[PDB]
């Protein structure tokens, strides 16, 4: 029930405090398979899976700061986090896209080009993920918009096996209303911005469905096992 | 069991 301005600031702060921006980071690169496409580069996969584990921890920290999220049953908090895991991780890595070099930057500064993202584990998802990063760029979204989009993605009453889906639908409504007033207030000259941002949630769900298929094939390909926190989210 | 998740959430 908070006022729109209060909800926006809470969500903006939840995202900013769990997501360093590309400008804040000390970018660095690696020579590992930078110019050769391979099925799986194990050194990149080891680094990528470690950074993904860290991003999951930051995603849970973000969710716990969203108003009313911790009031849902623990079973529903878990169902929501599992279902939105890939959506939020993909939105986050795509937020750090540099188009001139066609790279994405991780939360420690590691900057990978398209071939290296392919080799790290993206595989067949690579072009869809980079296409999404390119669609996001002209929107010029800020921390409040990215945080609200992540929150709308997470607090979704249509996820399978929710105990209280109508409660989740009710919690999402104020987030959608807040994004609408914020986007219009911030940029009144662009009246089509809000529906364009909502369409990114649909694109993202399609990519995350393909991502769940990729987890299956990667499980057969990696030499060891998936890290425990990744397994909890995706299996 | 979602052991780690339970820990992060509680
Ligand atoms: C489906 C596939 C290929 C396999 C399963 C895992 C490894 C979970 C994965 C992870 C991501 C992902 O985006 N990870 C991110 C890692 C770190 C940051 C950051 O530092 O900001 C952001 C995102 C995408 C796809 C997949």
């Amino acid at each position: 029930t908070p006022e729109v301005g209060e909800l926006i600031e809470k969500v903006r702060k939840a995202h900013q405090e769990t997501f360093p921006a590309l400008c804040q980071l000390g970018k660095y690169t690696t020579n590992n398979s930078s110019e050769q496409r391979v099925s799986l580069d194990i050194d990149l996969w080891d680094k990528f899976s470690e950074l993904s584990t860290k991003c999951i921890i930051k995603t849970v920290e973000f969710a716990k700061q969203l108003p009313g999220f911790t009031t849902l049953t623990i079973a529903d908090q878990i169902t929501l986090l599992k279902a939105a895991c890939l959506d939020i991780l993909i939105l986050r890595i795509c937020t750090r896209y540099t188009p001139e070099q066609d790279t994405m930057t991780f939360s420690d500064g590691l900057t990978l080009n398209r071939t290296q993202m392919h080799n790290a584990g993206f595989g067949p998802l690579t072009d869809l993920v980079f296409a999404f990063a390119n669609q996001l760029l002209p929107l010029e979204m800020d921390d409040a918009e990215t945080g609200l989009l992540s929150a709308i993605c997470l607090i979704c009453g249509d996820r399978q096996d929710l105990e209280q889906p109508d409660r989740v639908d009710m919690l999402q409504e104020p987030l959608l209303e807040a994004l609408k007033v914020y986007v219009r207030k911030r940029r009144p000259s662009r009246p089509h911005m809000f529906p364009k941002m909502l369409m990114k949630i649909t694109d993202l769900r399609s990519i995350s469905a393909k991502g769940a298929e990729r987890v299956i094939t990667l499980k057969m390909e990696i030499p060891g096992s998936m890290p425990p926190l990744i397994q909890e989210m995706l299996e | 069991a979602h052991l780690i998740l339970h820990r992060l959430l509680a």
